[PDB]
C-alpha cells in the first residue's frame, strides 16, 4: 500500500546548504497533495508547506515562506525540501506527510493519511567525532547485595545517534538507555545502565557494545568489579 | 492563521479508567457540508506521527473502537474509554479548514501507578577516563514513580551547582516506572582535591533523603 | 481661330467598379470599399485577455473532469472559449446532459470560474468511494471516472441510504453538477448497489428534483450498454442544496464559484492559438479593420464589424471614367 | 439619369484635369489649358463626404431592426431552427446591397446633375455675348484673353463691356 521513504540522516555545519527528499509510492504521486513538518527536539510539530505535484502549485506558511523551498518531481514520485544557508536552529528532525488529494484551491486539506520517518538534520559548529566509552563499574554492596547495578558511559560524540546493546544483544532484561545530552563543548554524551543479580558479578561477563555510524567507530568496553 | 489550543498538557492515567482531550479553535471549523474539518494525530514514543481520528469523528483504519472524537464548530475532544501501555504518546489535534495547517500543541499522556521509590546508586570515574583529565560522577535512579525527583550533588559537604545534568527515560511498558541520571562533570584537577562524594535523592516514595556516598580511592 | 472655352469633367487611369440600379460594373474615377474580406486566420487575445482553449476537450469533459482533460484543472479567466466540432473526449462513459445548451448559453454570461470541493471522497465513510471507476474512460492508463464526481458504490454487501447536504457559506453563484447512472440491466445494479428500485431526489430553495434509474436493452456503445445522465444547477449564496439517495447517485465532489460575469462566447473552430492580440475575433481568424462590414463570419466576439452575406459591397464616391 | 450629361452632350472626361471633378478647358491667344472649378468641386467633397456617412449610418439602423424583430421572434418561439437566423441575415443582406446600389445610383446622377448646373453656370454669364456649338463648348464673338477667362470661371464676368465685340 501507500509508502512514504525519506532520505535521512544529515549533519551539516552553519551556512552550509541541504536537500533532504522523499519519494511516495503506492498511489498517483502527482494527484495528492505531499508537504513537510518540522518538530524540533522535544517540541511539537510545526506544519511548513505542501506541494500538488501535478501543477507544482504551493502552499507554503507564512513562517516559512522565503526560508526553504518546498520541490516536487512526477517522474520519480519525489518532493524534497532545500535550505541555502542553515544555522543552529533548523537543527531539527523533518517528516514528510501525505495530505489531502484535493485539485481546487480552497478544501479539506487532510487527512494527513500516511507519514515518514522523519529524516535527522543536525547543524552545529562541532565536526563528525567517535564516542569515548568509559565502564561504571558494580562494586561494591553493604554486606552481600541482592541486585547490582552496572553500566557504560558515552562520552563527547557528535552527531546523534548511537545504538548500545549488552552482550551483543544477550542481555536485554533491566536495560536502561538514557537518552543523550548537549554538552557545553558541543558534543553528546549519554550513559548506559543494567542491573543485574550480585550474583553474576564473580562468574557473567558484560560487554556494552557501543556503535557510532556517522564515525564509523565501533567500541567493546568491558565492565568488571573494582 | 486558526490558533489550536489542547488541554491538559500533562495526562497520567490509570489502566482501567477513560481519559478526555479538550482541544479549542480560534475560528470555526464547520463546513458548509456538516463536517468539521479537524483531525487527530497519535504520536507513540520515537515513532512518526499517525493519524487517529478524522474528520472530527471517523476513526482511521487501524484505530481502536476505545478512540472517538467530538465536538461542533470551535470546540472539540478526543475520548477514550480505556487507556493502555501501547496508547501513550502525545496525541495532537490539528485544523484542515485553510492554510497554513496548524497543530495544538500536544497532550502528553502516561499511565498512572502507585508511588515507587526509586533505588539509588553511585559510580566513581574510572581509571581510563581520569588518563584523559576529566572525571565525571554518575548517579542513578532507578524505577521510581512519579516522574518527579530532586538529585543533589554535594562534594565533601558542599552543595554543587551549574556543573551536573539530567536525563529521564521515556515510561516503561512493564511497570511504567522512569530511571534518571546525573552525572557531575569535574577536572581531574578538581576531583584528587575532594574525598567523600554524595548525590543526595528525594522522592514522594520516600520518608527521608536516601544517600549514596563513596570515598576517592575507595 | 476665335477664342473658345469648354465645360467637361475628370478622368484618370482608375478601374475601379461599381454596381448601379441599371448597370452593373461601371469603372468610376474614385470609389470606397466598406466590406472587410481578410483575416490573419488565428486564435488571438482579446484586449491581452486570452481565451479558454479546450483543445479535444468539449465543455461536458471540462466541467465534469474528464481524465483525458487534466490541462484545463483550475483555468484562469478568460475572454472567450474555443471547441473543436466533434471533440474527441466529452463523455468517455456513454450518456447524456440535461440541458446542455441551456449552460452554454449561460456560459456567455460567464468570464471565470475558481473551483472549489464542496463534498471530500473522504466524507464518504458508509459508502465505497475507491471504486466506481471504468475502461474506455482512463486516467494514468488505469481504468477511472469524472474527476470532479463520485461514483459510489455499496460496501459490505450494504448501500445505506444518503442524506448530505451543502450550505453555500461563499458569496458568489455556485454551479453545482451530479448524475444518475441509468444501469445495464437487473444483474448490475444488485452488484453496484444492492437495491433493485432505487431513487435520486435533490432540492434547493428554487430547484426540486425526484429522479429514478431506467432499465432498458440498450445498444453497446463502447462496450457499455448502460447510461449515465447528468444535471445542474446554480446554488445562489445562503441556499443549500439537499442530496437524499439509496442507489445510482454519482455525488459532486467539486462545485464551479462563479466569480466574474460579463462577456463571454463558445465558438465552433479546429483552429489553434496563435500567440496574437485583437480587437475583434472570429472562428476563422480575426479581424484588425476600420470597416463597417464585414463577410467572414456570423459569430465574432470584442469590437467588431457588422456581419454580411454579400461578396462585394462597394459605393461610388467619384464620377465615371472614360474611356 | 434624369439630368444626364454623362452620355449626355459631352464624348467623355478630361483626363489632362487633375485640379477636380468639374472644370474647363479654355483656348486663346495666350494659349489652352484645363482647370477646375474651385467652388463646386470643393462643394461636392464635402457634401459626398457626408453623404458616406449617412448611408453607412442607414445600413446600421436597420441591421438593427432586422436583429430587434429577430430578437422578438427568438424569446416567442421556443423550438426555432438554426436556418431562421439565416433567412434574417439574407433579408438584411439583400437590403445592405440593395441600399448601395440606389446610393450608387444617386451619387452619378449628382453628378451628372453638376455638370449639367455648371453648364448653365457659364451660359448665363455670356448670353448673346458666345456661339454655342453643342458639344460642351461656348465660342466669343469678341476677343477673350486670359484675364477674361478668370472673370468667367470666378463668377464676375461683365457683359456691358463686350457689345458683341470689345
Ligand atoms: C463584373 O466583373 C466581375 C469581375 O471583376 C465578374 O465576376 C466574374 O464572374 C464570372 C461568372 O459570372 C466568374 O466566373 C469569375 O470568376 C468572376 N471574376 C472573378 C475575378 O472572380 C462579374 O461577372 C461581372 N459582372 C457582370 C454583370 O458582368
Ligand atoms: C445556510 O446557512 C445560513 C447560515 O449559515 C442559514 O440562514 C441564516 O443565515 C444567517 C446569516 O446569513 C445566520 O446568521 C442564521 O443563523 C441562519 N439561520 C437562520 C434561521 O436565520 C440558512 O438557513 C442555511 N440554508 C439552508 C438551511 O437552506
Amino acid at each position: 500500500e501507500v509508502q512514504l521513504v525519506q532520505s535521512g540522516a544529515e549533519v551539516k555545519k552553519p551556512g552550509e546548504s541541504l536537500k533532504i527528499s522523499c519519494k511516495g509510492s503506492g498511489y498517483s504521486f502527482s494527484d495528492y497533495w505531499i508537504g513537510w513538518v518540522r518538530q524540533m527536539p522535544g517540541e511539537g510539530l510545526e506544519w511548513m508547506g505542501i506541494i500538488y505535484p501535478a501543477s507544482s502549485e504551493i502552499r507554503y506558511s507564512p513562517s516559512f515562506q522565503g526560508l526553504v523551498t518546498i520541490s516536487r518531481d512526477k517522474s520519480i514520485n519525489t518532493a524534497s525540501l532545500q535550505w541555502s544557508s542553515l544555522k543552529a536552529s533548523d537543527t531539527a528532525i523533518y517528516y514528510c506527510a501525505r495530505h489531502a488529494s484535493c485539485s481546487a484551491r480552497s478544501c479539506y486539506w487532510g487527512p494527513v493519511d500516511y507519514w515518514g520517518q522523519g529524516t535527522l538534520v543536525t547543524v552545529s559548529s562541532a565536526s563528525t567525532k567517535g564516542p569515548s566509552v568509559f565502564p561504571l563499574a558494580p562494586s561494591s554492596k553493604s554486606t552481600s547485595g541482592g541486585t547490582a547495578a552496572l553500566g557504560c558511559l558515552v562520552k563527547d560524540y557528535f552527531p546523534e545517534p548511537v545504538t548500545v546493546s549488552w552482550n551483543s544483544g544477550a542481555l536485554t532484561s533491566g536495560v536502561h538507555t538514557f537518552p543523550a545530552v548537549l554538552q557545553s563543548s558541543g558534543l553528546y554524551s549519554l550513559s548506559s545502565v543494567v542491573t543485574v543479580p550480585s550474583s553474576s558479578l564473580g562468574t557473567q561477563t558484560y560487554i556494552c557494545n557501543v556503535n557510532h555510524k556517522p564515525s564509523n567507530t565501533k567500541v567493546d568496553k568491558r565492565v568488571e568489579p573494582k | 492563521d486558526i490558533v489550536m489550543t489542547q488541554s491538559p498538557l500533562s495526562l497520567p492515567v490509570s489502566p482501567g479508567e477513560p481519559a478526555s482531550i479538550s482541544c479549542r479553535s480560534s475560528q470555526s471549523l464547520l463546513h458548509g457540508n456538516g463536517y468539521n474539518y479537524l483531525d487527530w494525530y497519535l504520536q507513540k514514543p520515537g515513532q512518526s506521527p499517525r493519524l487517529l481520528i478524522y474528520l472530527g469523528s471517523n476513526r482511521a483504519s487501524g484505530v481502536p473502537d476505545r478512540f472517538s472524537g467530538s465536538g461542533s464548530g470551535t470546540d472539540f475532544t478526543l475520548k477514550i474509554s480505556r487507556v493502555e501501555a501501547e496508547d501513550v504518546g502525545v496525541y495532537y489535534c490539528m485544523q484542515a479548514l485553510q492554510t497554513p495547517l496548524t497543530f495544538g500543541g500536544g497532550t502528553k499522556v502516561e499511565i498512572k501507578r502507585t508511588v515507587a521509590a526509586p533505588s539509588v546508586f553511585i559510580f566513581p570515574p574510572s581509571d581510563e577516563q581520569l588518563k584523559s583529565g576529566t572525571a565525571s560522577v554518575v548517579c542513578l535512579l532507578n524505577n521510581f514513580y512519579p516522574r518527579e525527583a530532586k538529585v543533589q550533588w554535594k562534594v565533601d559537604n558542599a552543595l554543587q551547582s551549574g556543573n551536573s545534568q539530567e536525563s529521564v527515560t521515556e515510561q516503561d511498558s512493564k511497570d511504567s516506572t522512569y530511571s534518571l541520571s546525573s552525572t557531575l562533570t569535574l577536572s581531574k584537577a578538581d576531583y584528587e582535591k575532594h574525598k567523600v562524594y554524595a548525590c543526595e535523592v528525594t522522592h514522594q516514595g520516600l520518608s527521608s533523603p536516601v544517600t549514596k556516598s563513596f570515598n576517592r580511592g575507595e | 481661330d476665335p477664342d473658345q472655352i469648354c465645360i467637361g469633367y475628370h478622368a484618370n487611369n482608375s478601374t475601379e467598379q461599381v454596381d448601379t440600379i441599371m448597370e452593373k460594373n461601371v469603372t468610376v474615377t474614385h470609389a470606397q470599399d466598406i466590406l472587410e474580406k481578410t483575416h490573419n486566420g488565428k486564435l488571438c487575445d482579446l484586449d491581452g485577455v486570452k481565451p479558454l482553449i479546450l483543445r479535444d476537450c468539449s465543455v461536458a469533459g471540462w466541467l465534469l473532469g474528464n481524465p483525458m482533460c487534466d490541462e484545463f484543472i483550475n483555468v484562469p479567466e478568460w475572454s472567450y472559449i474555443v471547441e473543436k466540432a466533434n471533440p474527441v473526449n466529452d463523455l468517455c462513459y456513454p450518456g447524456d446532459f440535461n440541458d446542455y445548451e441551456e449552460l452554454k448559453h449561460l456560459l456567455s454570461r460567464i468570464n471565470h470560474f475558481e473551483k472549489i470541493q464542496i463534498i471530500p471522497k473522504s466524507s464518504w465513510s458508509s459508502h465505497e468511494a475507491s471504486l466506481g471507476v471504468s475502461s474506455a474512460c482512463p486516467y494514468q492508463g488505469k481504468s477511472s471516472f469524472f474527476r470532479n464526481v463520485v461514483w459510489l458504490i455499496k460496501k459490505d454487501s450494504t448501500y445505506p441510504t444518503i442524506k448530505r447536504s451543502y450550505n453555500n457559506t461563499n458569496q458568489e453563484d455556485l454551479l453545482v453538477l451530479w448524475g444518475i447512472h441509468h444501469p445495464n440491466d437487473a444483474a448490475e445494479q444488485t452488484k453496484l448497489y444492492q437495491n433493485p428500485t432505487t431513487y435520486i431526489s435533490v432540492g434547493t430553495s428554487t430547484l426540486n428534483q425526484r429522479l429514478v434509474p431506467r432499465i432498458a436493452t440498450r445498444s453497446k456503445v463502447k462496450g457499455l450498454s448502460g447510461r449515465m445522465e447528468f444535471f445542474w444547477t446554480i446554488l445562489k449564496p445562503n441556499d443549500a442544496i439537499n442530496f437524499e439517495s439509496n442507489g445510482n447517485f454519482i455525488a459532486p465532489e467539486y462545485a464551479y464559484k462563479i466569480v466574474k460575469k460579463g462577456d463571454s462566447t463558445i465558438m465552433k473552430s479546429e483552429l489553434e492559438y496563435g500567440n496574437c492580440n485583437t480587437k475583434c475575433q472570429t472562428p476563422m481568424g480575426a479581424i484588425n479593420s476600420s470597416m463597417p462590414f464585414h463577410n467572414i463570419h456570423p459569430l465574432t466576439i470584442g469590437e467588431c464589424p457588422k456581419y454580411v452575406k454579400s461578396n462585394r459591397l462597394v459605393l461610388a464616391i467619384g464620377l465615371r471614367n472614360s474611356p | 439619369g434624369l439630368f444626364g450629361a454623362i452620355a449626355g452632350f459631352i464624348e467623355g472626361g478630361w483626363q489632362g484635369m487633375v485640379d477636380g471633378w468639374y472644370g474647363y478647358h479654355h483656348s486663346n491667344e495666350q494659349g489652352s489649358g484645363y482647370a477646375a472649378d474651385k467652388e463646386s468641386t470643393q462643394k461636392a467633397i464635402d457634401g459626398v463626404t457626408n453623404k458616406v456617412n449617412s448611408i453607412i449610418d442607414k445600413m446600421n439602423t436597420q441591421f438593427e431592426a432586422v436583429g430587434r424583430e429577430f430578437n422578438n421572434l427568438e424569446r416567442r418561439i421556443e423550438n426555432l431552427n438554426k436556418k431562421m437566423e439565416d433567412g434574417f441575415l439574407d433579408v438584411w443582406t439583400y437590403n445592405a446591397e440593395l441600399l448601395v446600389l440606389m446610393e450608387n445610383e444617386r451619387t452619378l446622377d449628382f453628378h451628372d446633375s453638376n455638370v449639367k448646373n455648371l453648364y448653365d453656370k457659364v451660359r448665363l454669364q455670356l448670353r448673346d455675348n458666345a456661339k454655342e456649338l453643342g458639344n460642351g463648348c461656348f465660342e466669343f464673338y469678341h476677343k477673350c484673353d486670359n484675364e477674361c477667362m478668370e472673370s468667367v470661371r470666378n463668377g464676375t464676368y461683365d457683359y456691358p463691356q463686350y457689345s458683341e465685340e470689345a
